[PDB]
């Protein structure tokens, strides 16, 4: 995260961090507790990833410290990547985790809710993104949870800065034109969550964007409320 | 790393 | 909680 602040225990219960853990153990993206065995998060995060068992997400972290080998996790039975998806420049960016266990919810760990179809009416205010990314570009994966306030821009503006690339129905965009504010190297996959009338509400997932926190280039996430139907279609099915 | 500017904020 | 839920 360019240009944040540390977030507090209990303040983005829905934030995971999603490891690896071949060759190392590292952290590789974010992702968001949606339900209690779904993490929603990007398809980009499982290029060379070709099996589920060597991930493991962990629930309730503020500092990436508090892991190491006794600390718990959640294994993944199954990788549910979008059937078009190629790259993350070309859309379809999003993935499901369906975990072993279940989550337990609680004060450190609770799931965000997804839109409303009926909602994309709302402008939303009050957005943040959040991850243990990179503070600037050549970093290094951050120990405390960051947050950043971000401010959506209309994808009609947001396609005048991406000449050359379509901005589809299905990307979102946020970003301040001064700059200085946005994902970078390890918040990937994380949420872009936006408070709205008491709820807080899973409006994109960090996918791409020109650099970092850049000038005039705000980052594009998947707009989720475009893709409801799909993560419905995956999570409740028979 | 750096190939795509696009990819700066993924993995990688 | 929530409109669009996911059931367990």
């Amino acid at each position: 995260i360019v240009g944040g602040t540390a977030s507090v225990r209990g303040e983005w219960p829905w934030q995971v961090t999603l490891h690896t853990t071949s060759p190392t153990q590292r952290h590789l993206c974010g992702g968001s507790i949606i339900g209690n065995q779904w993490i929603l998060t990007a398809a980009h995060c499982f290029y060379g990833v070709e099996s589920p068992k060597i991930l493991r997400v962990y629930s309730g972290i503020l500092n990436q410290s508090e892991i190491k080998e006794d600390t718990s996790f959640f294994g993944v039975q199954e990788i549910i990547i979008h059937d078009q998806y190629k790259m993350a420049e070309s859309g379809y960016d999003i993935a499901l985790l369906k975990l072993e266990t279940t989550v337990g919810y609680g004060d450190s760990q609770r799931p965000i809710c997804l839109p409303s179809k009926g909602d994309r009416n709302v402008i939303y205010t009050d957005c943040w993104v959040t991850g243990w990314g990179y503070r600037k570009l050549r970093d290094k994966i951050q120990n405390t949870l960051q947050k950043a306030k971000i401010p959506l821009v209309t994808n009609e503006e947001c396609q005048k800065r991406y000449r050359g690339h379509k901005i589809t129905h299905k990307m979102i965009c946020a970003g301040y034109r001064e700059g200085g504010k946005d994902a970078c190297k390890g918040d990937s996959g994380g949420p872009l969550s936006c408070k709205h009338n008491e709820v807080w509400h899973l409006v994109g997932i960090t996918s791409w964007g020109e650099g970092c926190a850049q000038r005039e280039r705000p980052g594009v996430y998947t707009n989720v409320v475009e893709y409801v139907d799909w993560i419905l279609e995956k999570t409740q099915a028979v | 790393t750096c190939v795509n500017i696009m990819c700066c904020r993924c993995p990688x | 909680e929530c409109t669009t839920k996911i059931k367990p």
